[PDB]
């Protein structure tokens, strides 16, 4: 058994 | 439009409604959609008049036109929001947010957001200037719906910046600090400060199991549950994702997620018609199933172990990989009754049916369950009946055409199957 792990900006128009 | 210079000798004049004149110029052609001359206003070095422009507190126009105009430089590549950086603007910004003008305090947060937003090291000296107090005082208020929405938008998507990005995560003083304000906004009813609070709880759970208890001490778990079955989309993803982050952790914390009733949405999940929800549905099933026993009966309880065999069965390929983990963990740490059951619910055939696939890693996924599955006809005495099983739907053709396989893993582990039951 596997424990499996796995915009940001915006402009202003 | 203007020129950027003309916009230079307006700057430079040392006539202030002459610099507001031509800041709002800037801040407009920074505002149009196709290609935005960041870069020549960078070169023509306005960054630092913008800037000393936020501190003239008598002129709250010209405040307001150069935040929008830093706002959209800082928007951009690492380089640009560096150039904004460079140019003195987080202190800047930072004292902006006292600002008794609303739309002058939003500017600052979203410039901010994109500052925060653009990595790790200018998330970490964006906290380091103090940006934490003054945001969250502007959401200390009783009731969050007095606030105006795009206001409390804006906040929402700007805490969330603070929250993301690894290598390092955030400063652990500064999660605690925030979350108590994310666990209000992810209970306001506006769909995109939800959206925008799933994010950031998808974020901090995003790590080692120390953050992912950070979180799931504050009690989120039962609201990402109903945030989970919500109709629109862009709430369902960030949800989905931070119950999926939360069951990779401990069972005692994976139990969370299971009492407070997510399995009962997986059926949908499991279904849905965006590709990457039943992906990340399936691949949080992989987790659940690699917990203890009584979880897995719990999957069964639920009925979804025919969804299993369904996203096994088809889907896209991304998401029959997540599956084939699924049934491998399944049968890793199932019991000799959950398996048997596994198998009467038709996982056979659509498992030997991925034996084709071109991919290495989902062949010896495939292989462990296999073998998984006939340890379990071992203590049954019931090794003969699988095989026959795995022979009558073309599965002995294809492990047997793996022993002439490239990798290590495959022909070994595909040799001793044939060996030792056929």
């Amino acid at each position: 058994q596997r424990k499996r792990k796995m915009s940001w900006k915006r402009v202003k128009g | 439009n203007w020129s950027v210079e003309d916009i230079v000798k307006g700057i430079n004049s040392n006539n202030l409604e002459s610099q507001l004149q031509a800041t709002q110029a800037a801040r407009k052609l920074l505002s149009r959609e196709k290609q935005p001359p960041i870069d020549n206003i960078i070169r023509a070095g306005l960054i630092p008049k913008f800037v000393s422009f936020l501190g003239k507190t008598d002129c709250s126009p010209i405040q307001f036109e150069s935040a929008w105009a830093l706002t959209n430089i800082a928007s951009g590549t690492s380089e640009q929001t560096k150039a904004v950086v460079d140019g003195g603007a987080i202190p800047a910004f930072i004292s902006l947010l006292a600002s008794p003008h609303a739309h002058i305090s939003e500017q600052a947060v979203w410039a901010l957001g994109n500052i925060a937003g653009d990595g790790s090291a200018f998330r970490d000296l964006v906290i380091k200037h103090g940006a934490i107090d003054p945001l969250l005082a502007l959401l200390a208020v009783p009731d969050l719906s007095t606030l105006a929405c795009g206001y409390l938008r804006n906040l929402t998507w700007t805490l969330s910046n603070l929250c993301r990005n690894k290598n390092p995560a955030p400063p652990l003083d500064a999660v605690e600090q925030i979350l108590p304000t994310l666990v209000r906004l992810l209970h306001h009813n506006d769909p995109e400060v939800l959206a925008d609070s799933c994010w950031a709880i998808s974020y901090l759970t995003d790590g080692p199991n120390e953050r992912i208890e950070m979180v799931v001490k504050k009690g989120v778990v039962p609201q990402l549950v109903k945030l989970l079955g919500a109709t629109e989309l862009p709430i369902v993803t960030p949800a989905l994702r931070a119950i999926g982050n939360i069951v990779t952790g401990t069972d005692e914390q994976t139990q969370k997620v299971i009492d407070a009733g997510a399995l009962a949405v997986f059926p949908s999940l499991l279904t849905n018609p965006k590709t990457n929800i039943q992906k990340e549905a399936t691949w949080t099933m992989s987790n659940i199933t690699a917990g203890r026993q009584d979880q897995i009966q719990q999957v069964v309880n639920h009925g979804l172990v025919p969804f299993l065999v369904g996203v096994l069965s088809k889907a896209d390929f991304k998401t029959q990989k997540e599956a084939a983990w699924a049934i491998t963990n399944y049968t890793s740490g199932g019991t000799v009754e959950q398996i048997v059951y596994l198998v009467h619910c038709g996982i056979i055939e659509p498992l030997m049916n991925l034996l084709s696939a071109k991919d290495t890693k989902i062949i010896q996924v495939i292989l462990d369950a296999i073998s998984n599955i006939f340890q379990a006809a071992e203590k049954l005495g019931e090794t003969e009946k699988l095989s026959i099983m795995i022979e009558e739907c073309g599965g002995l053709d294809k492990i047997e055409a793996l022993q002439r396989h490239e990798n290590e893993s495959v022909y070994k582990a595909s040799l001793n199957l044939i060996e030792k039951y056929f």
